[PDB]
């Protein structure tokens, strides 16, 4: 009855996708041409129905679309985890080297 | 004329919200037609009160007082927030952004430490219908969420946490953990609080009003640790509008 | 017969069980007042939120403590090197929170030690000896300085002064070794000369006296009976000792002088530990002991590891760790 | 607060006058051998 | 397999696991030893036996 | 219990020091 | 759950003569935050051992 | 806190019997002179 | 082990060509790494913003790639954001930005290479200790 | 059986204490 809520996020598509709705922003810099700028916009636009919705960010420039699209895989969205997103932590979850 | 940092490093005023002359009794009309935000909402406690646990049933315990140990660092200070019209004519705040919380330590009578995150965050508070003026006589009220008090990163002291820390009681390794899940486990509570804001000074060449607030909130579980106390808060306010 | 005077000569009088002196006028109230709040702190102060984080730390008896976990804790982290007497809190519950009860304890023992050194100048001089035993006292006297106040003003905060505390002393002392490397310090290596150096001379110096006593005693009574108060004559025959640690190891590297020999036995603890108060006054500015973390690499450039950095990483698992909740940034400065 | 902070200033001006004023008494000639 | 051999294999048994002033029986710490569980086996997602 | 047996030792000790100098074996000389 | 009930057999003493409040903020007639001044429950068991 | 019960007699009987030997000893040494 | 030529062999551009170093080129970037970048650089991290290092993986992922001597010398003279889409000379030490950076300014062309060679070298030599942090010193 | 744990305390000093007091008593009148 008592769970960690974060762990058994670690069992969801959270766990091997960067999360739209709830991954730190350090994450973005894992493929090309996403971080600062187009994780800024993600994280500030949260959170996301579908991976899909990312496409309909206003402000877009097609060359943006072209990289979304090339990386929607690489995304998921699963529900928002209060912990996760309390706190800034999606810009800074106190996590360096 | 106004004061600077030096005029007022040390001597505690940095803690105080801002007053309006008690001439200021005007009134501040609103265009439906325009749009406003508020550009500072300061919000300044005096008092703390901590509902008591009546150990029986038919008895409903009181809010008695309590002592602040954690100094002048209690107000929450540079709010703005969008200013609606709605239909009927009410206006609601809807918060943005600000320093809006300040952990807050107060002790009751026999030793009993209450923290508390002091916080008006994500707050919406509309009025009544058909305002077409701030008056002294206008009502604000609204809800605003309560996060936990430490957020997940928090270690406790034996290294447990949530995003972080053991999962266990390692110093006691054969020990059957049952007992102590409550303390293994941490959870990230997130409850709703509430406030009235009277306004009962209006500078109406300036759009700065002022008056009185209460809260009612929660304080730290501990992360899920213990049951919260009930907190009720009063104080005094300051908030500036600006045609958007 | 002057009433000043008549005081004047009760201050400094030589017949006073406990000499009072000048000194003493000044040490007497301050030493009490450090020593009442200590004690009461120590059994029944509530916690103390020494990292300014609003996480509090038992310390005393009646809140689960006892004597080997029990400190007075420092002063919280908030308030930095500002002073914080009782006036200057809303309420005495408000300066027990903040830990008020460190700076009062700290502020009024370092003024009556200071007086407590000065004593022993004044003192001497109203007994016709000479003055210098207190310059001997002045390095332990340092050494309290150095961990109550110096530390404490370069790094920023009372919060980082040496808890009164034997876990809180333990605490102080592995911190600060994550810190500033406090081993490979020359300065701390001289203090445990100074130390070691000491306990040794020490156990040397009463062997070799007590193993010269002349005989003056039967088999059924203590031999320190042989030695009467006052007596003009020496106790212990000092040639033969001589004699006997000369050969020991070579004649020359023994002393037959007994004044170079109790000199002798003054300056080295106490110049060593003048070095150890002067390292943990230095480190208080991280001017910080010898760090060779990977001085040895090959041909291909590898690091080879040495003893260093071994002791590195544990200086590793100290600092990632400690006052775990209190750092939001990659760099602990300070 | 207040009674307490001019209650410490007096105490403590009050010993310090002591210790300045005591030490000017004529201490170098409080010693066994030479009075002066 | 003889419950009485898997009880040696246990770090509870262990004398290097005991502490100076922890004072009594080793049933006092960890308890009193009842049954045999059973040999514990671990396998990942993809079955491979892990140790 | 715990606490009341630290403190009375440490009251103890405190005595004992009062009367390790205020009533010492005097020293005498020759 | 009364003083009498809790074994304290000084207690009463103090109460019987007008000390009924602590130090800690409570009086044994049940009202919380309270000032004592020095005569608390605390203040005369310190001026018993001075 | 939940402390060893035996703590309380070993505390007492260890500062207790050391310490009535040694007042035995001094007692009746006073009584000699 | 020793500094053999294999692993002084770096790519140049992201063509594919390829460049060896000599041990003296190496060490004069060594040299030069630590006159003008190691004070936020050092062991291949970077202090003042963690989250981006110099592993080759990190910086081959850079727009534009960054793991060939040209893309370092480049940025070296005209940095940019991990994604390629601003200039970032005013708060980055660049040629560009010698004015405000000092050190960069008796900086030649090829300590520039020097500099870039011994950043693509390092990581061959070190393994995961280079921009992996202090988990690894 | 759930006795007293105070029980062991208070017979223990209850023969210590008065019997340190008569040993101490008689052995300095052997002694003169
Ligand atoms: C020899 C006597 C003596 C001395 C030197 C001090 C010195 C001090 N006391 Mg202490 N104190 C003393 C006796 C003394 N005390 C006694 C007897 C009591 C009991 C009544 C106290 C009760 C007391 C309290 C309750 C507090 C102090 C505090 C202090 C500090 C600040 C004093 C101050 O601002 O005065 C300023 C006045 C001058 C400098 C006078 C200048 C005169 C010349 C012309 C300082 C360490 C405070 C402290 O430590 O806060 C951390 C504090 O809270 N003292
Ligand atoms: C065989 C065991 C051994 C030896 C030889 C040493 C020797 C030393 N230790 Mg070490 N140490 C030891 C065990 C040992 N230690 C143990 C068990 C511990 C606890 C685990 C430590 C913990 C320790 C610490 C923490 C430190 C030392 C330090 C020192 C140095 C100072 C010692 C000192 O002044 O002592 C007092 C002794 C004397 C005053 C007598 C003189 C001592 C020297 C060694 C004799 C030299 C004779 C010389 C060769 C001349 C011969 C020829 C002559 C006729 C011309 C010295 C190099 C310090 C250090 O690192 O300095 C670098 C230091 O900080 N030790
Ligand atoms: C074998 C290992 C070894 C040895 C021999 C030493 C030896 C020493 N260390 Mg090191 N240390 C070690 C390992 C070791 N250390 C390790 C592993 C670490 C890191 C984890 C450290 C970290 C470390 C730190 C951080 C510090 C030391 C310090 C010291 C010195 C402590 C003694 C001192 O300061 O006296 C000096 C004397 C005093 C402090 C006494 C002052 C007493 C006042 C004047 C009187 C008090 C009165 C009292 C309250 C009332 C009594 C009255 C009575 C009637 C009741 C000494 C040189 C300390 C030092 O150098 O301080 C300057 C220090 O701060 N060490
Ligand atoms: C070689 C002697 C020896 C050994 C190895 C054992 C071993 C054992 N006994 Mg047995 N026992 C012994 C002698 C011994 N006993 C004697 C003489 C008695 C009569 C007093 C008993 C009475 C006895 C009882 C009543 C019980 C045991 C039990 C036990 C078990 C656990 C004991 C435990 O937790 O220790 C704990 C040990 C310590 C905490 C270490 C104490 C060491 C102190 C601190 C040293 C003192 C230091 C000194 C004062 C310093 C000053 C020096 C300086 C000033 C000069 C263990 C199998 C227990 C058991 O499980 O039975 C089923 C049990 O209940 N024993
Ligand atoms: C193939 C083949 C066959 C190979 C060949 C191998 C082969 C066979 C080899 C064998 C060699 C051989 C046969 C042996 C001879 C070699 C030999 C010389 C060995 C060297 C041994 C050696 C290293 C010895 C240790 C040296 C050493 C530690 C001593 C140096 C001096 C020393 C540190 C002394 C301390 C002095 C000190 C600091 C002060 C005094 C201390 C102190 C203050 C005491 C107080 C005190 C002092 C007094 O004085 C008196 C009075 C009184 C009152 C008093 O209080
Ligand atoms: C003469 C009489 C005066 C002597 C009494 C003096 C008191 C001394 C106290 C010392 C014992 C401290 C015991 C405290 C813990 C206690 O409760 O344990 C009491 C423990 C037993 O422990 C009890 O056991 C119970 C089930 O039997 C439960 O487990 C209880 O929880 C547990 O408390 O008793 C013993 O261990 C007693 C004897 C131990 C001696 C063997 C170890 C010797 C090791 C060598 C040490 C020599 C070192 C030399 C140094 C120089
Ligand atoms: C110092 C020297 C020590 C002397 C030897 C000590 C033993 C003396 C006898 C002790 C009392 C016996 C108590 C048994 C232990 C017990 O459990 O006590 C323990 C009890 C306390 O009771 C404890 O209380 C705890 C919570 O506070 C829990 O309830 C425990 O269960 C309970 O044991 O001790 C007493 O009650 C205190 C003793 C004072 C009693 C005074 C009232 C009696 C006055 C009558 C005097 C008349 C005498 C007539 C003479 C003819
Ligand atoms: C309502 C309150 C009523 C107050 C009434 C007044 C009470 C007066 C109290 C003072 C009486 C004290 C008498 C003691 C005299 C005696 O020593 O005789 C000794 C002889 C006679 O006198 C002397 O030698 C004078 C020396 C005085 C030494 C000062 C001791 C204090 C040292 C500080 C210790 C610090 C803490 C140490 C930790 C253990
Ligand atoms: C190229 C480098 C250039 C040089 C480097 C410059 C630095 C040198 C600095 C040191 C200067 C040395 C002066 C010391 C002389 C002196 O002390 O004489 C004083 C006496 C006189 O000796 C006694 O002398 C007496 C005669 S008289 O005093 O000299 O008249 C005689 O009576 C007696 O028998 C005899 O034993 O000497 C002795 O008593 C021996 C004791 C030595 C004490 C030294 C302190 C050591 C502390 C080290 C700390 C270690 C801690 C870790
Ligand atoms: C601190 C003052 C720095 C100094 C000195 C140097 N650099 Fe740096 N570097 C710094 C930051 C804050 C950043 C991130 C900038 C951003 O927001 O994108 C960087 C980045 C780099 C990179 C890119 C790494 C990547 O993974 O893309 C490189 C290659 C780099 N810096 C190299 C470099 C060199 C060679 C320097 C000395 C000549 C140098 N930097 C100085 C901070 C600082
Ligand atoms: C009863 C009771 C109890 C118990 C108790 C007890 C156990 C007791 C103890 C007691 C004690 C055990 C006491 C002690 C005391 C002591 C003292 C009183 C001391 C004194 C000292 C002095 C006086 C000092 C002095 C000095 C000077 C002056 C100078 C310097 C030096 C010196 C410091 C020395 C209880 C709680 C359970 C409960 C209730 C009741
Ligand atoms: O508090 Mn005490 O300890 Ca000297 O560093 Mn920073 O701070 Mn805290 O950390 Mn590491
Ligand atoms: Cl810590
Ligand atoms: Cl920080």
């Amino acid at each position: 009855e008592l769970v960690n809520v974060v762990d058994e996020k670690l069992g969801t598509a959270y766990g091997e996708k960067i999360d739209l709705n709830n991954t730190n922003i350090a994450a973005f810099i894992q493929y090309r041409g996403l971080y600062p700028t187009l994780a800024k916009l993600i994280v500030k636009n949260a959170p996301y129905e579908s991976v899909e919705d990312v496409l309909n960010i206003p402000g877009l420039t097609e060359r943006q679309k072209q990289i979304l699209r090339e990386n929607l895989e690489h995304f998921t969205v699963t529900e928002v985890e209060t912990a996760l997103v309390e706190g800034g932590d999606r810009y800074n979850n106190g996590l360096y080297k | 004329q106004t004061l600077t940092y030096d005029d007022i490093v040390g001597t505690g005023l940095a803690n105080k919200c801002p007053t309006l002359d008690d001439t200021a009794r005007g009134a501040y009309p609103i265009d439906s037609s325009q749009t406003y935000r508020i550009a500072r909402l300061c919000l300044q406690p005096t008092t703390f009160l901590v509902k008591e646990e009546p150990k029986n049933k038919r008895q409903e315990a009181e809010f008695v007082p309590t002592k602040l140990v954690t100094r002048e660092t209690t107000s929450l200070d540079q709010i703005q927030g969008e200013l609606k019209v709605n239909s009927d004519g009410s206006l609601t705040f809807v918060e943005e952004d600000g320093i809006d919380f300040q952990p807050v330590t107060v002790q009751m009578a026999g030793g009993e430490r209450i923290p508390l995150l002091f916080t008006v965050k994500n707050l919406v508070a509309s009025t009544q219908p058909n305002v077409t003026s701030i008056t002294t006589s206008t009502d604000f009220k609204g809800e605003f969420n309560v996060p936990s008090y430490r957020t997940a990163n928090f270690l406790d002291p034996k290294g447990r946490g949530l995003a972080s820390g053991y999962d266990s009681a390692i110093a006691l390794p054969q020990a059957k953990e049952e007992e102590l899940a409550r303390a293994n486990v941490k959870r990230f509570s997130l409850t709703k609080g509430q406030i009235s804001l009277n306004v009962a000074k209006v500078d109406g060449r300036t759009g700065e009003i002022a008056g009185t607030f209460e809260s009612e909130q929660l304080s730290d579980d501990d992360m899920g640790a213990h049951e919260p106390h009930e907190v009720k808060i009063q104080g005094v306010f300051y908030a500036s509008i600006e045609p958007a | 017969a002057n009433l000043w005077e008549r005081f004047c000569n009760w201050v400094t009088s030589t017949d006073n069980r406990l000499y009072v002196g000048w000194f003493g006028v000044i040490m007497i109230p301050t030493l009490l007042a450090a020593t009442i709040c200590f004690v009461i702190a120590f059994i029944a102060a509530p916690p103390v939120d020494i990292d300014g984080i609003r996480e509090p730390v038992s310390g005393s008896l009646l809140y689960g403590n006892n004597i080997i976990t029990g400190a007075v804790v420092p002063s919280s982290n908030a308030i930095g090197l500002h002073f914080y007497p009782i006036w200057e809190a809303a309420s005495l519950d408000e300066w027990l929170y903040n830990g008020g009860p460190y700076q009062l304890i700290i502020f009024h023992f370092l003024l009556g030690a200071s007086c407590y050194m000065g004593r022993q100048w004044e003192l001497s001089y109203r007994l016709g000896m000479r003055p210098w035993i207190c310059v001997a006292y002045s390095a332990p006297l340092a050494s309290a300085f150095a961990v109550f106040l110096i530390y404490p003003i370069g790094q920023g905060s009372f919060s980082d002064g040496m808890p009164l505390g034997i876990s809180g002393t333990f605490n102080f002392m592995i911190v600060f070794q994550a810190e500033h490397n406090i081993l490979m310090h020359p300065f701390h290596q001289l203090g445990v000369a100074g130390v070691f150096g000491g306990a040794l001379f020490c156990a040397m110096h009463g062997s070799l006296v007590t193993s010269s006593l002349i005989r003056e005693t039967t088999e059924t009574e203590s031999a320190n009976y042989g030695y009467k108060f006052g007596q003009e004559e020496e106790t212990y025959n000092i040639v033969a000792a001589h004699g006997y640690f000369g050969r020991l190891i070579f004649q020359y590297a023994s002393f037959n002088n007994s004044r170079s020999l109790h000199f002798f036995l003054a300056a080295w603890p106490v110049v060593g530990v003048w070095f150890t108060a002067l390292g943990i006054s230095t480190m208080a500015f991280n001017l910080n002991g010898f760090n060779f973390n990977h001085s040895v690499i090959d041909a291909k450039g590898n690091v080879i590891n040495t003893w260093a950095d071994i002791i590195n990483r544990a200086n590793l698992g100290m600092e990632v760790m400690h006052e775990r909740n209190a750092h939001n940034f990659p760099l602990d400065l300070a | 607060m207040e009674t307490l902070k001019i209650t410490v200033y007096i105490v403590v001006t009050f010993f310090v006058l002591l210790f300045v004023f005591g030490f000017l008494s004529g201490d170098p000639a409080r010693n066994p051998k030479r009075k002066d | 397999i003889p419950e009485k051999l898997a009880f040696y294999d246990y770090i509870g048994n262990n004398p290097a696991k005991g502490g100076l002033f922890r004072t009594g029986p080793m049933n006092k710490g960890d308890g009193i030893a009842q049954a045999w569980k059973g040999h514990a086996v671990f396998r990942n997602k993809e079955g491979e036996e892990l140790f | 219990m715990e606490t009341i047996t630290y403190v009375f030792i440490f009251a103890c000790i405190i005595a004992l020091f009062f009367f390790a100098i205020f009533f010492r074996e005097p020293p005498r000389i020759t | 759950n009364p003083m009498w009930r809790q074994g304290m057999f000084v207690l009463p003493f103090m109460a019987r003569l007008g000390v009924t409040g602590s130090w800690s903020g409570w009086s044994i007639t049940g009202e919380t935050g309270i000032d004592p001044g020095f005569w608390s429950f605390e203040g005369v068991a310190l001026a018993h051992i001075v | 806190m939940e402390v060893n019960q035996l703590g309380l007699i070993a505390t007492a009987l260890f500062v207790l019997v050391p310490s009535v030997f040694l007042i035995i000893l001094y007692v009746q040494t006073e009584s000699q002179q | 082990a020793e500094l053999t030529p294999e692993v002084l062999t770096v790519p140049l551009n992201s063509e594919g060509k390829t460049i060896t170093l000599t041990e003296k080129q190496y060490l004069e970037g060594k040299r030069l790494f630590q006159y003008a970048c190691a004070s936020c650089h050092v062991g291949g991290i970077t202090k003042t913003n963690p989250s981006l290092d110099l592993r080759t993986e990190t910086l081959a992922l850079a727009t534009p790639p960054r793991d060939n001597i040209e893309g370092l010398v480049d940025y070296m003279k005209n940095p940019t954001t991990y994604d390629g889409e601003q200039e970032i000379a005013e708060v980055h030490p660049s040629l560009r930005s010698a004015d405000i950076f000092p050190k960069m300014r008796n900086l030649t062309e090829k300590d520039l290479v020097a500099i870039a060679g011994h950043i693509l070298v390092e990581p061959k030599i070190l393994g995961d200790k280079w921009g992996g942090g202090k988990v690894y010193y």
